[PDB]
């Protein structure tokens, strides 16, 4: 409920970020999550492995591409 | 029983509590440890912000659980 709505706010936030920065490592996206926690605190418990698994669902669903150690959005 | 409160600096403080303690009272014990006023504290567990009137046992928080503290202005 809280976690889920805020994870949606985070995804929207990250897509905008990727659109502008082109690509992002897992580690930089994690640093972005930790800053975002202040805005939506229901994400406070998410750790690096859980974030990775969340991003991997997006890769399986072809909403992100993963290569060269970085995540990218499909070209639009 | 023992619980842990992790702040955004990565600092982990440890608390002596009972299952019957309110979230209000947990925030009073955080205040005693860090000087943070209770009204500024948001405590996070199982994807929720914890309500002051409710108890740890109301949220099924067992010993050794970690709460996450995120402060507001």
């Amino acid at each position: 409920d809280q976690k889920e709505e805020e994870l949606l706010l985070f995804w929207t936030y990250i897509q905008a970020m990727l659109t502008n920065l082109e690509s992002l490592s897992l580690d930089r996206i994690y640093n972005m999550l930790r800053m975002f926690v202040v805005t939506g605190p229901a994400l406070a418990e998410i750790d690096l492995q859980e974030l990775q698994g969340y991003l991997q669902k997006k890769v399986r669903d072809q909403q992100l591409v993963y290569s060269a150690g970085v995540y990218r959005l499909p070209k639009n | 029983m023992q619980i842990f409160v992790k702040t955004l600096t990565g600092k982990t403080i440890t608390l002596e509590v009972e299952p019957s303690d309110t979230i209000e009272n947990v925030k009073a014990k955080i205040q005693d440890k860090e000087g943070i006023p209770p009204d500024q504290q948001r405590l996070i567990f199982a994807g929720k912000q914890l309500e002051d009137g409710r108890t740890l046992s109301d949220y099924n928080i067992q010993k050794e659980s970690t709460l996450h503290l995120v402060l507001r202005l």
